């Protein structure tokens, strides 16, 4: 979320009504993951010495 | 994810540098003008024959307090407390922005604040004659020399105090460029230091908008070749300035605040400024389901010719 | 103390004894220690 | 922060006899607290 | 005679080690601890819809308390914390002294009750909890 | 004496009285005690914490007049008491703790103290925090 | 609207479809110069 | 020998600290305590 | 993350805020890094 701009004219009168205020939603963000290697070899060996 | 991100720019150095003091009325007042002049010669011929003295007592100054509402309207889980704290921070930011503005207190009463006889007789019975309380700002109390209706004029220097000739509000004159660049001269703040020393302010703080710190940063260097940095096998590139000392021996600490107007710079001081408050921030509701805040606050300044202001522009 | 029949090993009873022990160790004891350090550092009675 | 899903997790695919294989299941994701909080500047405007 | 180059190399090594340790520990522990704490108060299951009225069932909190009560009834039940015991008479004169010293340091000096309660309640939801002791050398 | 939570103000970065850096407690004290420490010539120093209290019940209203005259010395007034750990002196000095007692735009007393006389109850405490849980949030 | 990851709903108010979430839509590129419509996002 | 400028700086610092502490504590505790007290007597459900 | 997990253990505290301590005040709390390492730095 991000706050609102600052006001510089707050000079409300006394004994008056509560004016509707500025309210905003909260922005959301999302992402996704990513996916390996190749082990090509002979492998016919490694069973005996 | 079980959290929220909020920038929350909350520097607020001024509010913590000026303290606060409670009052018991919506309009406070102090009185201090100056000491008597020197008059130069004061020779005598063995006789007084005075004229009831030239005391000319102090002048009585006052200021008004305003109101800030920042209503809350509900139609994260408990969003109530979240929005409440957010609005609290927002009202604090708004206060920091206002108290340093160039507003001028405007109300039906100007110098006869009391008027207990009249005091707006046509108020009771209808109760709808509500005017808008507007308080005095920083640039208004610093010995201003005018105001564009409700804002201080940023092209007119202030008057001189009778005690000692000092102009604590001057229109900057950057004599380095041919009126093209909007920046402090190299010797325009030192003039302010001289004026303050003549008036005896003792200020030692200077707030500045980050849109002007580059000036003081480059001030440590020049083109004529008389000022240049050095690096004797040093793995650092410090480019910053946080202290100044005029030839008069007055130190000055610099601080940055983003809530100031770009076309101005201020010379503050701790004790010379005080924050008067009447109604503290209260979470409540109107008459007989909303929430709201209401904070009555006012601005007080010990003496106008103590603090200093300087406008940045080109003469025209 | 009453292991004969009052084993007290009930979920609610222990959940309550835990909070009372928390109150005691974070409450009364600190109050008494503070009062002792206070009376021990001022006055002549 | 670097949001990881599963460590490399040494693993195998299948076996055709002597023709061994191996697989990895690395999975991660990146997040940023505020987009307008980390700055970047490039070089452009050439020619 | 510690060289500054040695200290710079140490800083670099320690920085990279801390980077790796953080990158690991985050997804190893904290990614789960955050949601566990959220479930502690039942704030993670969100109100998917207004008409659903998703009344949460605070169950983790219940078991946490059911275990913490017994834990405190085990250790902190006694007026004392521990008591050293020896195997010979040649070293029994020191057992009572060490016991009194540690008990005083833990309870009559520090809030051992609060320390234990915090180390317990926070451990069963964060997968671990830590306690530490140093030599305080304050001076006016 | 007991002290409600509606008349207390503490920092966020604290978790216990020990490491607490700032701790305020508004109090309602007569003008007598204040005159005993400041402004003897002036005794007319008038003036959520009230809402929460007036809503604990629906009978009391702390911001009303029970009949006490404002000039009467026994007229109760709100004062601000604070305990702060800070080097108000040269920061090079140790982070000394200090008790301050002030009124509206006026300080009345200042002194050193190495222990907060306040104690707090924390049923179902929450580690790493200054505030525990409550039955409300559970039920 | 009063009591209110995001499903969508629409109604028929005589001659107007009314979507609650206040979705936004856009029309494609109109040009008839023998060019594709170039569908629009959202 | 306490200076008045020192006391003014202390007042400013303490005022800002109290402001921050209030802004926090309100939404941290009292926003819940009020409704808890209201539920105590069953006055919140309208 | 160290602040997020803590401020989410509850929903009241925010460790990255200002409780009122002035930055220049010597008692101003600051984050320091303590480490135990087994290594032949020599």
């Amino acid at each position: 979320d991000a706050l609102a701009s600052v006001d510089g004219n707050n000079a409300h009168v006394e004994g008056s009504r509560a004016e509707d205020g500025e309210m905003k939603p909260t922005v959301i963000k999302s992402n996704v993951t990513q996916i390996r290697k190749v082990v090509r070899v002979s492998d016919t060996a490694n069973t005996t010495a | 994810a079980n959290w929220i991100s909020v920038l929350s720019p909350q520097d607020t150095p001024f509010v913590s540098m000026t303290g606060k003091e409670s009052i018991n009325q919506t309009i406070f007042s102090w009185q201090t003008d100056a000491l008597a002049s020197v008059d130069g010669n004061n020779a005598h011929v063995e006789g007084s024959r005075a004229e009831d003295g030239e005391m000319k007592p102090t002048v009585i100054k006052s200021n008004v307090t305003q109101i800030l509402r920042k209503v809350v309207r509900v139609s994260r889980g408990r969003e109530l407390m979240y929005q409440l704290e957010k609005k609290g921070k927002e009202i604090k930011r708004d206060l920091e922005k206002i108290l340093l503005s160039g507003q001028a207190r405007t109300d039906v009463l100007a110098d006869q604040y009391l008027t207990n006889s009249a005091a707006d007789p046509a108020v009771a019975g209808l109760n709808d004659t509500h005017a808008a309380r507007k308080t005095g700002a920083f640039q208004f109390l610093c010995a201003h020399g005018g105001l564009a209706g409700g804002v201080v004029d940023k092209t007119k220097n202030g008057p001189a105090d009778p005690d000692t000739g000092a102009v604590t509000v001057k229109v900057a004159q950057n004599a380095s460029n041919p009126t093209t660049n909007i920046g402090f001269d190299e010797a325009d703040i030192f003039d302010m230091t001289l004026q303050l020393y003549t008036a005896g302010s003792e200020a030692d703080i200077i707030m500045i908008n980050p849109a002007h710190a580059k000036i003081f940063a480059g001030l440590q260097e020049n083109t004529q070749g008389s000022r240049k940095r050095i690096f004797e096998n040093t793995k650092q590139f410090i480019y910053e300035v946080n202290s100044i000392t005029d030839p008069l021996g007055q130190s000055y600490k610099i601080i940055v605040n983003r809530w100031m107007p770009t076309d101005a710079v201020y010379f503050f001081r701790s004790a010379d400024w005080t924050q008067m408050v009447l109604r503290a921030p209260k979470r409540t509701e109107l008459a007989k389901e909303k929430w709201m805040i209401e904070m009555e606050v006012g601005l007080r300044h010990r003496n106008p010719y103590a603090s200093g202001v300087l406008f940045t522009a080109a003469g025209k | 103390a009453y292991a004969t029949v009052g084993l007290m090993m009930n979920a609610a009873q222990n959940r309550l004894r835990m909070v009372c022990r928390n109150i005691a160790h974070n409450g009364m004891v600190e109050l008494m220690r503070g009062i002792y350090n206070l009376i021990r550092e001022n006055g002549e009675v | 922060t670097q949001m990881v899903l599963r460590a490399p997790k040494r693993t195998e695919l299948a076996k055709d006899g002597s023709y061994e294989k191996w697989m990895i299941e690395m999975e991660v994701g990146l997040r940023h607290r505020n987009p307008y909080a980390s700055g970047v500047l490039f070089t452009a405007a050439g020619k | 005679k510690y060289s500054e180059e040695v200290l710079d190399e140490l800083r670099v090594d320690l920085q990279r080690r801390f980077n790796y340790a953080q990158g690991y520990v985050d997804m190893a522990v904290k990614g789960y601890a955050r949601e566990a704490w959220e479930y502690f108060y039942g704030n993670l299951p969100a109100p998917v819809t207004a008409g659903s009225s998703s009344w949460v069932d605070r169950t983790v909190w219940e078991s946490v308390n059911g275990t913490l009560q017994d834990i405190i009834n085990v250790f902190c039940s006694g007026d004392e914390a521990v008591t050293f015991v020896a195997d010979n008479q040649q070293d029994s004169d020191a057992a009572d002294v060490a016991t009194k010293l540690v008990n005083q340091i833990l309870l009559r000096d520090n809030p051992g009750y609060n320390i234990i309660s915090s180390a317990a309640q926070e451990c069963l939801v964060t997968r671990n909890s830590f306690i530490k002791y140093y030599w305080d050398e304050q001076t006016s | 004496e007991y002290v409600p939570s509606e008349q207390i103000f503490v920092d966020e970065h604290a978790t216990s009285f020990a490491d607490a850096q700032y701790f305020c407690h508004r109090v309602r004290r007569s003008k007598e005690d204040l005159v005993a420490m400041g402004f003897p010539k002036d005794e007319i120093e008038a003036f959520q914490s009230t809402v929460a209290w007036s809503r604990t019940d629906w009978r009391q209203d702390i911001d009303a007049d029970i009949g006490t005259d404002t000039e009467d010395i026994a007229s109760m007034v709100w004062v601000y008491e604070h305990y702060i750990r800070t080097g108000v002196l040269d920061k090079n000095k140790e982070s000394k703790l200090y008790q301050v007692i002030q009124a509206g735009e006026h300080i009345l007393h200042t002194e050193e103290v190495t222990h907060i006389p306040f104690v707090t109850f924390c049923p179902y405490p929450i580690p790493g925090s200054f505030y525990g849980q409550s039955v409300y949030d559970i039920t | 609207r009063q009591h209110g990851n995001q499903p969508v709903n629409f109604a028929r108010f005589g001659s107007r479809f009314i979507f609650y979430p206040s979705i936004e839509a856009d029309t494609p590129y109109y040009p008839d110069d023998g060019s594709p419509l170039i569908p629009a996002e959202n």
